[PDB]
């Protein structure tokens, strides 16, 4: 009926972990290869998300417990989650005032259309924008948007995991404090938790369109070289 | 294989 | 006592090759990682050199005879004379009035320092720079610049070659050529062809000690990671 | 092995 000292404890090191992993401001963005409008966009959008890897590294080193995994379930994790890491993450700076990624402008300001000029088919853009939109709808505290980064993260079923037993635990404990925080926390958070676990099951399906889209744009050598080594490493096959 | 991560992972 | 017909021949398809691949006004460079005054050169430079290499692959493929080559030696000898290519065609941004390549600037003009915060030692690069001024002070008609990289490119012994009777032989009728134009067309050129020849195997040197510094550089992950695929690929041991 | 340097040689 009151959050618990455990879970006041858990909840301060993940938002000091996504403040010192996000930047509101987006200074960093200048140091890209610059956004072009062939695939023009690829060089920047290919520098934003090897970037954005960096920093949902940095988080996850952060979330509690986590150090405590093998290297190689860190990675296994890591490689799969990450890619739903972001899309969660970069909802911070979607807009539904105009329904796209506003970190500058207009320099900054990612459209669909520019995701476009990236690699990738609209039939397949459209899913990730609702997603974002319904995301952006269920107006989150902090807490609650850096719980969901870190129960995505330490889901259970992905390709490559070992342990999956301490891993479904670690993630029962992270929910445990989502529930107690809305239901504690939350003027009308009913239905909250629901909505927010159903988010997740978006994102296997937007991750699954993406390795796709990603599969045919890595398998032509013009292009992959337009990536760089930690994307290549991080949506590649070796295992 | 994943030496840049191995490497991130401090 | 005068120029062939299929001399001629071959040296407008040279200087129509270097023509279509640099840039006198170096109007790609906005398109690099921008430049920082770490390691914080690193990530501008490698764009710069991994640019670089796709126009050396672009004149390489002009070079008489050289697509008629095997694919692999193609690649062996990429790998191996990349780098003095490069060194070779730096030198037509190379200024003795400041010694530093001004391919624009500030922002654009590289000197001895940056190429430090890049991951090299001074006590590796002032032969570097010794041979620019060597190179810039043989005021070379761009007929020899072109037919120079050429015959660098051909040098028969590159670890991994395969036909090298063939190659010795497209270079011997390169150097012909060469020698040809200087006797005939320069001026005062008695002591030239030789001091020509001579900067190459300042070449193969300057070549060794690069291959050792970034050797270094790629083996540490933090650095590799600012590369490109194609440096990697280029400067790499896969065979 | 070496993926790019194949494609670039058309
Ligand atoms: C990331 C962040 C930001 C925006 C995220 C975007 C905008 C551009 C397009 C992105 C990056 C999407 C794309 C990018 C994939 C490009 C690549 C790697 C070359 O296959 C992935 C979704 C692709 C789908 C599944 C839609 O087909 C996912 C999230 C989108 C900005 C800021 O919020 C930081 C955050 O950190
Ligand atoms: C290239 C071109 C230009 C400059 C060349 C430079 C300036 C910067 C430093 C460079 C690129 C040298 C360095 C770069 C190596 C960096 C890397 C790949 C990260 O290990 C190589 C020499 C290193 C030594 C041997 C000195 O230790 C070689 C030639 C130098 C500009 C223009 O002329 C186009 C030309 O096309």
């Amino acid at each position: 009926h009151m959050l618990s000292d455990e879970q006041m404890q858990i909840i301060n090191s993940l938002v000091e972990a996504h403040h010192k992993t996000y930047d509101d401001s987006y200074s960093d963005f200048v140091r890209f290869r610059p956004p072009v409008r062939r695939l023009s966009m690829l060089p920047h959008l290919a520098d934003l998300v090897s970037y954005s890897i960096q920093k949902v590294i940095g988080f996850a080193k952060m979330i509690p417990g986590f150090r405590d995994l093998t290297a190689e379930d860190q990675i296994a994790l890591l490689k799969s989650s990450a890619i739903e890491i972001i899309m969660l993450r970069s909802n911070q700076s979607f807009s539904l005032e105009d329904m796209s990624w506003s970190c500058g402008g207009p320099d900054f300001k990612y459209c669909i259309n520019d995701v476009t000029k990236a690699g990738h088919t609209l039939e397949h853009l459209e899913p990730l924008v609702k997603f974002q939109v319904g995301l952006k709808k269920l107006k989150l505290h902090e807490e609650e948007h850096v719980l969901l980064m870190a129960i995505c993260l330490l889901s259970p079923d992905r390709p490559g995991v070992q342990d999956h037993v301490r891993i479904e635990a670690l993630q029962d404990r992270l929910c445990d404090v989502l529930q107690a925080y809305i239901r504690i926390q939350h003027p009308g958070g009913r239905l909250l938790y629901a909505k927010m676990i159903q988010k997740l099951a978006d994102l296997r399906s937007l991750n699954e369109e993406h390795s796709k889209q990603y599969r045919s744009l890595s398998f032509q050598p013009e292009h992959s070289m337009q990536l760089t080594p930690l994307v290549l490493e991080v949506f590649g096959s070796e295992v | 294989k994943h030496k840049i991560l191995h490497r991130l992972l401090q």
